[PDB]
């Protein structure tokens, strides 16, 4: 999914805020993998996204 | 993590001026964490000169350098980029940029890495 | 000359009262009860104290 900058730091075990309660909430047990990487090149445009 | 550090800037300058050093990141880390500067006088001890979180948001500057040096981020190359002037005798000295990776920060004794020597002398 | 049996209960209630004590002990944690310990703290690194 494409998310705003900082929100990156909700998605994670015990996170609250928006993001982590309306679209996208983690268990606490989880187990796994993030990735993250900016994308300001292709996702976002002078013409508006 | 794999984090290597890229200095740029440095050399003689005359005192009261202003000069150019970034600091660019790449490789991976752990999550987005603080970066900033770290000073070296020769025959003294290494000390921390500030420390600037990721997205921009909150500053930490020493008081030894408060009001006289400024940090700041670029938009789009991903890169740390400071300002300086009213430039001293004792401001000759290496500089290094340390990436610290940890959300939020508590003190600077802890320092993940370390990037090469930037040697400034200002001198008449 | 009713020492003995004076002992006997008299060494029984004090250990007893000690071990109830023990349980006030911060044991090294920074908080004695679970309130503190739990909601003030992320459970991942309170999973250790």
């Amino acid at each position: 999914f494409v998310i705003r900058g900082d929100e990156v730091r909700q998605i994670a075990p015990g996170q609250t805020g928006n993001i982590a309660d309306y679209n996208y909430k983690l268990p606490d047990d989880f187990t796994g993998c993030v990735i993250a990487w900016n994308s300001n090149k292709l996702d976002s445009k002078v013409s508006g996204n | 993590s794999a984090v290597q550090l890229q200095a740029s800037g440095g050399g003689f300058v005359q005192p009261g001026g202003s000069l150019r050093l970034s600091c660019a990141a790449s490789g991976w880390a752990e999550t987005f964490g603080h970066m900033g500067w770290f000073r070296q006088a020769p025959g003294k001890e290494r000390e921390f000169v500030s420390a600037i979180d990721w997205w921009d948001t909150v500053h930490y500057y020493a008081d030894s350098v408060k009001g006289r040096f400024t940090i700041s981020r670029d938009n789009s190359k991903n890169t740390v980029y400071l300002q300086m002037n009213s430039l001293r005798a004792e401001d000759t000295a290496t500089y290094y940029c340390a990436y610290w990776d940890m959300d939020y920060l508590q003190n600077s004794i802890p320092v993940d890495y370390w990037g090469q020597g930037t040697q400034v002398t200002v001198s008449s | 000359a009713l020492g003995k049996l004076q002992d006997v209960v008299n060494h029984n209630a004090q250990a007893l009262n000690t071990l109830v004590k023990q349980l006030s002990s911060k044991f090294g944690a920074i908080s004695s009860v679970l309130n503190d310990i739990f909601s003030r703290l992320d459970p991942p690194e309170a999973e250790v104290q």
